[PDB]
């Protein structure tokens, strides 16, 4: 019999986690503040990392990497994409960026603007969505907390029937050896209402987000396409499969990601053990480019699929650590 | 050339201060009875190891040392044992009755029967010193005596000796090595009264300890003379300094300096490399490379943190053994890239760098091997707080439902006090996390 | 500290403490004329403890012998190891107490106090720092109950910052000698609360049900049920009479174990159970020692500690035995269990290894928990209290040597205060 | 980079490394405490001995 620990009863994905740890028979739950774990399944805020790895007799392991929010702030993520030599000011599938504080890098931000002012050239940026520099700060410094401004992707991929917009969420699960496993499974998260390339004051059709949405359920159930028919889709209008036009470009930008911040998150020599899972947020443009968005610490999966990623991640990330008396993901080897 | 006067205090103390003096003799060639065929001067000197020992007419070198006690068992081990003719009776003061794991019977209770008797005997060497620069005191967060009298001591060090510096080596209490549960309390309440009067605490976790033991000298269930003589290594390493010529850490002031800016934020995080077992046979001796690469393990910290999720704000490195600089900067070159290194933006990103040629020393029949070269980190960084933050929990939840409480009453403390004190961790927690991040 | 003076008050209290006397003497290498017999230099490491060094270099016992009556001390002055005690120590009245805590307390135990007392002044003087006293004495009876817990109130004024520990006999209706033991017990519990630091609570329920379940005896004596009370005690006091890792005596064990002063009823435990000469002859395994310590079928108190909550709990392992694979099991135990374990106590659960084993045994363990559970049997001597006195029945035996009810009513309500203190930590 | 304040002699050298440049209570107090917490004691036996004697 192990031992586990819930400190985060709002985690939709470790609720199930914690569900099917309880039904194999050889793993009980104890009390919020017991200490006598072996498993802890944390909270998001102020998790005290301090104190695992310190009781006698018992292998501590905790679903998240101390460090790792350096990569899943948008303030963090431009600070380390730009300062790293791994990834250098020269990166490709990231956006240009800027960050931008509240009353800093506004005058390297004016100093780009101009250029693209000069050359006339795609001009819209992301931080609510407007084509004016001086307009954008303005809203910056009326809303309180820092926020980042972003190039925005004027030449989006049409999905047709419907001249629609999508972001790509796949689900990725580093282990306590730091291996990196991609879920197979992925989710596109689309856009109802077809593409408005004039009027940026709309903001249900250019934001592709699940909230914002909720024409909602038009062409597929709760604007959520399985990557079984966006593979279809493109074999039928690009001639091409989802493989080789994307996923070699996602399989490329998460290992460049985390293996960037391996050697300051890894728990390979330390006293306590993590893994945790990740939501990797894609953009494919018009030329079928894979650009990153965002990476989400607490990561929330889809209704079709909580049933098989949460049974993917007591395979290799518990029962790895801790036995019991086909593979679903793909490793991305370094 | 200024003297170091070293006090023991609790059976920690005293059997620490065992270990550090066994391995001191045997590093500077003197004898159990106190003979030192090496010295020239005879009856007197100012050589660097006449910091830590002075001398008779007679031609014995006896240590700067007194060891106090509030029970005799332990001490008794020391007046009958191997190095009895080492130190003189009057620097060895017991009690009758120890102060049974409570803070406040140490430190108010036995504390005020004893406390004028040993600085009347802490004076004794004082008046033998031509320029006094300090103490190191070395004790026990958990015992009764170890904290208790130890804060009264520190207290009563800082009126009588008002210019000279204080330095501590703490044992930071551990349940993997045979604790009791009260000790979390005398742990933040000795803190709290030592904080002001402490200018650099070494704290050792005895979980460190004891898993280095387990990993690294394949010990099974680490006895307190394993423990020790590990410890006494370490402590022999920063103290080397001051008994041996060199120009970094020569004096007890320089040790601020080098070490502590904040002045409340004194507990430099000690790593040590290499321990190896004396009962493997075929050993691939380290590099400077390997060893100063180990030094950034947690898994060699005398305290068990992550050094990563932190800032520095100093860092020392003192290497004993076959170590020339060129080795010690192309190592440096290739950590620096390879790891998080994060300092604070107020102090520069550096390295100070002492060698000694001589490897390290011994003990005949320890459980430790001799090497070609060996180093000590001394680094101040924020990462040593998460001690603070786990010891601070286990006060917090006896406290609660103020458990054992009434024994520290019965003995004249004030329930005031355990807020007190605990408000003070809380204040110093806040002090790492504004440095910190 | 070193020194510990031993008192024991009354038939129940001189027939065990005979037993301890007789088992630690066996420990030591003592002989029962006192001289030294032993091979190993260990059994004299700490001897000082319950032994007083004596001319010709003998070891003579610091224990006093109590009682109202002449009989039962009469019977250990010509028992196996009798004439080991000091004949001096052996303090007797004339009357009896007829299983009266009032005669006990008031009336016959108030006239031979004093010639007690200065027996016990006499020992402390000889002792080089004291460290406390030790009373073995059952609850039911008279002078044991009530000139027992006389001495202890006497002794707080003479001592008043010195360790007062108890080895308490439980009355139970399955090991009866009168109907007025509830009685008895609820008013020695009042004074147990208030003058002790530290209370073993050995219930004769318990004791029986180990002799009838557990060793197969069909008919136990009190022979049987002291065989394992002499064994206990030898276990608990292990720490204090061998050399070892622990530097630790009776004051330090009270810190750690009793983080409330009321509340310093424990319940002692031992493995493996064995009768009196017919013995195992298979070897116990760590993993089955530990088994069987926490298990209720070895407690001495007649309580499931499923039904509380441990605050404190300390075991003493006896043997050469893997240290290593001790620590794994006691861990086990609470990491498997920790729902019985308090969370606000952090590392509640003590181990200490003593290197050399008792006769007849080549391992055993010892059990000392401070558990919520303990409520159980004073709850079960509190509603024996209730169903005669709210009768008033029996009580002209107490009346009749000046005590009032007012006292009744007074220890009963100390007691289920007692009890709901117990309730308070077994929640939140 | 830079290998500053480098001293050397017989028994080994010291230097340092810059790799980046950066961006009481007295004596009367203490009897006082003390005392304070012997009154306390003092306090807490008499009622002892008090309630003994009733
Ligand atoms: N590293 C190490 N730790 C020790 C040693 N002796 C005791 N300790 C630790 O110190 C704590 C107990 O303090 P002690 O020094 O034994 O107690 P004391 O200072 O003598 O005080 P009292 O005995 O309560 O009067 C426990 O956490 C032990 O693990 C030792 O020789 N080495
Ligand atoms: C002399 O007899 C004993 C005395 C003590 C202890 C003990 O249990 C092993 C004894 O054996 C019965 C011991 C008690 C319990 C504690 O756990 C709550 C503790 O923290 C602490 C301990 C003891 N300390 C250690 C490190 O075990 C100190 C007091
Ligand atoms: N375990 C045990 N209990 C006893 C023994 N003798 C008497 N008792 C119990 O003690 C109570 C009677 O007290 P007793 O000691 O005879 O009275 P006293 O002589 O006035 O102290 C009853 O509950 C008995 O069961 C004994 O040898 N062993
Ligand atoms: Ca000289
Ligand atoms: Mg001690
Ligand atoms: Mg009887």
């Amino acid at each position: 019999m192990y031992t586990f620990v819930v400190r985060d009863e709002n985690s939709s994905v470790y609720a199930e986690v914690s569900r099917l740890l309880l039904a194999t028979g050889q793993w009980k739950r104890l009390r919020k503040d017991n200490p006598r774990f072996n498993l802890m399944l944390g909270e998001r805020n102020r998790l005290p990392f301090g104190r695992l790895g310190h009781e006698p007799g018992l292998v501590q392991l905790v679903n998240y990497y101390r460090g790792a929010d350096k990569l899943c702030r948008k303030a963090s993520l431009v600070k380390l994409i730009k300062t790293s030599p791994e990834l250098s000011e020269s990166c490709t599938w990231f956006p240009e960026s800027y960050v931008i504080y509240p009353t800093d890098e506004r005058e390297v931000f004016l100093a780009a603007y101009n250029r693209r002012r000069e050359g006339r050239e795609g001009n819209v940026w992301i931080a609510l969505i407007s084509s004016e520099a001086s307009e954008l700060l303005d809203f910056i410094d009326e809303q309180g907390q820092v926020h980042v401004i972003q190039k925005y992707l004027e030449k989006p991929l049409l999905l047709e029937p419907g001249h629609r917009k999508f972001d790509i969420r796949s689900w990725v699960l580093v282990d306590h050896l730091y291996n990196i496993y991609l879920y197979r499974e992925g989710v596109l998260r689309t856009s109802s209402e077809p593409y408005n390339s004039a009027n940026f004051q709309d903001k249900t059709c250019h934001l592709t987000n699940h909230c914002i949405q909720k024409n909602y359920g038009r062409y597929e159930e709760g604007n959520e396409m399985f990557f079984e028919e966006f593979n279809q889709y493109l074999m039928d209008a690009l001639n091409t499969t989802l493989e080789n036009s994307i996923l070699l470009q996602i399989k490329h930008i998460i290992r460049s990601c985390l293996m960037c911040i391996e050697p300051a998150i890894s728990t390979k020599h330390l006293h306590y053990q993590s893994f945790q899972l990740f939501g990797f947020d894609f953009m494919v443009d018009e030329e079928l480019k894979v650009w990153l968005i965002e990476v989400n610490g607490a990561p929330a999966c889809a209704q079709k699929l909580y049933a098989e990623l949460c049974q993917g991640i007591v395979d290799v990330a518990i029962s790895s650590v801790f036995p019991l008396a086909t593979s679903i993901f793909i490793k991305l080897h370094h | 050339m200024r003297e170091c006067i070293s006090i023991h205090v609790g059976q920690a103390g005293v059997q620490i201060g065992n270990a550090c003096w066994e391995l001191y003799c045997l590093e500077h060639g003197i004898q159990p009875d106190g003979q030192m065929p090496s010295d020239k001067t005879i009856g007197g000197g100012d050589d660097s190891f006449n910091t830590f020992f002075s001398e008779t007419g007679a031609g014995k070198h006896v240590p700067r040392a007194v060891f106090v006690d509030l029970e005799p068992t332990v001490i008794d081990e020391v007046r009958t044992g191997t190095y009895r003719q080492l130190f003189h009776p009057e620097q060895l003061i017991t009690g009758k009755e120890d102060a049974a794991n409570n803070y406040a019977r140490g430190h108010y209770t036995i504390g005020k029967e004893i406390i004028d008797l040993v600085l009347d005997r802490i004076r004794k060497l004082a008046d033998q010193c031509t320029g006094l620069q300090g103490f190191l005191v070395f004790h026990s967060f958990g015992g009764g005596t170890g904290s208790g009298f130890t804060s009264l001591l520190m207290e009563r060090l800082s009126v009588d000796y008002g210019k000279k510096s204080k330095l501590e080596f703490s044992i930071y209490p551990a349940p993997q090595v045979s604790t009791a549960v009260v000790e979390p309390y005398n742990s933040i309440l000795t803190t709290h009264t030592t904080l002001e009067h402490s200018d650099c605490a070494f704290m050792v976790d005895n979980e460190a300890i004891y898993d280095i033991c387990r990993r690294n000298l394949d010990i099974e269930r680490p006895t307190y003379t394993n423990l020790n003589r590990l410890i006494s290594q370490i402590v022999s390493s920063i103290t080397a300094s001051l008994r041996f010529d060199g120009a970094l850490n020569v004096d007890l002031t320089e040790f601020q300096t080098n070490l502590v800016p904040y002045p409340r934020i004194h507990f430099p995080l000690a790593t040590y490399a290499p321990v190896i077992s004396a009962e493997k046979a075929y050993h691939e001796q380290l590099s400077v490379a390997e060893i100063t690469n180990a030094c950034f393990e947690p898994a060699n910290q005398m305290v068990k943190c992550d050094p990563r999720h932190g800032k520095y704000m100093a860092c020392c490195l003192l290497y004993r053994g076959d170590v020339v600089p060129k080795d010690v900067n192309a190592a440096i070159a290739t950590i620096k890239t390879k790891r998080s290194i994060q300092f604070v933006d107020w102090c520069p990103t550096g390295f100070k760098v002492g060698i000694n040629y001589q490897p390290p020393t011994v003990v005949p029949g320890g459980d430790l091997a001799k090497v070609q070269r060996a180093v000590c980190m001394l680094s101040n960084t924020t990462a040593i707080a998460e001690a603070w933050a786990r010891l601070d929990h286990k006060f917090d939840l006896m406290y609660a439902k103020r458990a054992f409480v009434h024994w520290y009453v019965g003995e004249g403390m004030e329930e005031g006090e355990f807020s007190e004190a605990r408000e003070d961790m809380a204040a110093l927690e806040k002090d790492y996390e504004e440095v910190g991040v | 500290m070193r020194e510990i003076v031993h008192i024991q008050a009354g038939q129940c209290g001189n027939q065990i403490g005979a037993k301890f006397w007789e088992v630690i003497s066996d420990e030591h290498g003592i002989d029962p004329t006192g001289s030294y017999h032993g091979d190993s230099d260990l059994q004299l490491e700490r001897i000082n403890v319950y032994y007083n060094e004596a001319t010709g270099n003998k070891y003579v016992p610091r224990a006093i012998l109590v009682d109202l009556e002449p009989g039962t001390m009469d019977s250990v002055r010509s028992g196996p190891f009798g004439q080991i005690f000091r004949p001096d120590n052996f303090v007797f009245g004339q009357s009896g107490a007829g299983n009266n805590w009032a005669k006990g307390h008031y009336t016959e135990g108030a006239e031979l106090v004093d010639s007690v007392l200065d027996v016990v002044r006499k020992e402390s003087e000889s002792c080089d720092c004291l460290q406390g006293f030790q009373l073995t004495h059952s609850l039911g009876g008279g002078t044991g109950s009530g000139m027992g817990t006389l001495l202890i109130s006497k002794i707080r004024e003479e001592y008043p910052d010195r360790i007062m520990n108890t080895f308490s006999v439980m009355p139970s209706p399955k090991v009866s000698d009168t109907v007025v033991e509830p009685y008895n017990a609820t008013l020695s519990v009042h004074q147990l609360v208030e003058n002790t630091d530290e209370t073993y609570c050995i219930d004769n329920e318990a004791l029986y049900d180990i002799c009838f379940r557990t060793l197969k005896l069909t008919t136990p004596t009190y022979g049987d049920l002291n065989h394992l009370v002499s064994a206990t005690m030898s276990g608990v006091t292990t720490c204090l009479r061998f050399p070892g890792q622990l530097n630790a005596d009776l004051r330090k064990l009270a810190v750690n174990m009793v983080p409330f002063p009321r509340l310093h009823f424990f319940m002692p435990g031992f493995a493996p159970l064995t009768s009196r000469g017919s013995q195992q002859y298979r070897a116990l395994t760590v993993p089955e020692l530990t088994q069987q310590m926490f298990d209720s079928k070895n407690m001495m108190a007649a309580c499931d500690p499923r039904h509380g909550r441990y605050l404190t709990v300390a075991a003493i392992f006896r043997g050469r035995m893997s240290m290593k694979e001790v620590d794994e099991q006691m861990l086990n135990v609470q990491n498997k269990n920790s729902s019985y374990f308090v969370e606000w106590i952090p590392n509640n659960v003590k181990t200490a290894v003593c290197d050399i084993p008792p006769r007849g045994l080549k391992m055993s363990a010892t059990f000392i928990g401070n558990s919520t559970a303990i409520q159980e049997l004073f709850k079960r001597i509190s509603e024996q209290f209730t169903a005669m006195f709210r009768r008033k029945a029996f009580l002209h035996w107490y009346t009749g040597e000046g005590m009032d009810e007012m006292e009744f009513t007074e220890a009963e309500s100390n007691m289920n205060d007692l009890v709901s203190e117990y309730q308070q930590y077994q929640d939140a | 980079m830079e290998v500053i304040e480098l001293n050397k002699c017989t028994s080994g050298q010291s230097f340092e490394v810059i790799l980046k440049p950066p961006s009481d209570p007295s004596l009367e107090e203490i009897q006082k405490k003390l005392e304070a917490a012997e009154e306390r004691r003092k306090y807490q036996e008499a009622e002892l001995l008090k309630h003994l004697a009733e």
